[PDB]
């Protein structure tokens, strides 16, 4: 089994955001989920004098 | 310039002062009869509250009006809010109510 | 009737109340721009081309 | 779930501070701005003739440009009467009154390469394909 792919899990002194990407692609990454939200556009238009 | 920023977290609303300042729904105010024609709508949801019930109490100039006259018995009750809601409703950018 | 103090939109529904202060970021217990003017009531709203069923919207 | 708009790979009383009544006519008149600016809002019209299509081949219609530019504009004075209530257009873009013989738009003459698209250019790399060709004997 790929020891080399799973360096978190296999490396005790591994940084957790870790990535070896050029060299060779991981799996068990350090994934970061978001939750936003997108309004819509409002405007109070007031007139002048 | 005037806007107004809405209250928060029962903090008062406030209004943009022409010398930049902000200040709550207080004290004498003096207003140009145009200001209100080209708000007509949104401030009558923000002042008229604090007309009938707080003492927030505004000076609109406008030199100038026809007038309208209306008696009542000094020995009971008499009460001007539905004439004047009635005055402050219809005042349009383009016209006004006696 | 009802009415939100951030804007000047007259409302009817408790549940409208709480769709409606979303759109400036609020939360209690859609379209793609709303807009309100300051001297009549006329209030102007915006939804998607695909969908159908427009009802005073652009 | 979102559809897709293409085809894929497939005691508290009321406050007295409003009662709504309609007083204040719009001056220029709100919906009959409304009309014109939906009608301004319309996007750029796709004009995707002269350019490779999914196989190879040109989208164009066998015309030379000469004629197919003083052909389209004239479609175009043509749509323009059509839009304007009178029958001979004011605003005209043939015939102006100067010379356009200098003049080549884009169409499916011509392919990429610069020669003639009178064959498909899927035809002409198949013929060149089907031109060598062997097969095992008996
Ligand atoms: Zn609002």
């Amino acid at each position: 089994i790929p020891v080399e792919r799973y360096n978190i899990l296999t490396n005790p002194d591994a940084p957790p955001t870790q990535i070896q990407l050029p060299e060779v692609v991981d799996l068990y990454n350090v994934v970061t989920r978001y939750a936003y939200e997108t309004p819509p556009i409002t405007a109070v238009v007031m007139g002048v004098p | 310039d005037c806007r107004i920023s809405f209250g928060m977290n029962g903090a008062a609303p406030m209004i943009r002062d022409e010398t930049g300042m902000m200040v709550p729904f207080e004290g004498n105010w003096i207003f140009p009869l145009a200001l209100w024609q080209m708000n007509t709508r949104y401030f009558n949801q923000q002042f008229d509250a604090w007309i009938k019930t707080g003492e927030l109490r505004i000076r609109i100039e406008m030199g100038a009006y026809p007038y309208m006259l209306h008696y009542y018995d000094p020995r009971q009750y008499a009460n001007a809010w539905n004439l004047t809601s009635a005055w402050l409703e219809e005042i349009t950018p383009t016209s006004i109510p006696s | 009737g009802y009415q939100c103090h951030v804007c000047s939109a007259v409302l009817f529904s408790p549940l409208d109340l709480d769709a409606h202060v979303a759109s400036h970021g609020l939360h209690g217990n859609r379209h793609i721009t709303e807009f309100i003017s300051s001297w009549q009531n006329h209030p102007i709203v915006q939804v998607s081309a695909d969908v159908e069923n427009r009802k005073t919207a652009q | 779930r979102i559809p897709r708009k293409t085809k894929g790979k497939s005691p508290a009383t009321a406050e007295p501070g409003t009662s709504n009544c309609e007083h204040y006519k719009a001056r220029p008149g709100i919906a009959s701005v409304q009309k014109a600016t939906e009608s301004a809002e319309l996007p750029m019209k796709n004009n995707d003739e002269g350019t490779p299509d999914k196989r190879g081949n040109t989208k164009g219609a066998l015309v030379n440009e000469h004629v197919e530019a003083r052909d389209e504009a004239d479609d175009a004075t043509k749509k323009q009467a059509k839009d304007t209530e009178k029958a001979k257009a004011q605003v005209t873009y043939s015939d102006t009154g100067i010379n356009n013989a200098n003049e080549l738009s884009r169409s499916g003459n011509v392919d990429n390469e610069g020669g003639s698209n009178q064959k498909p250019m899927s035809t002409r790399i198949a013929e060149a394909t089907s031109a060598i060709v062997s097969k095992h004997p008996a």
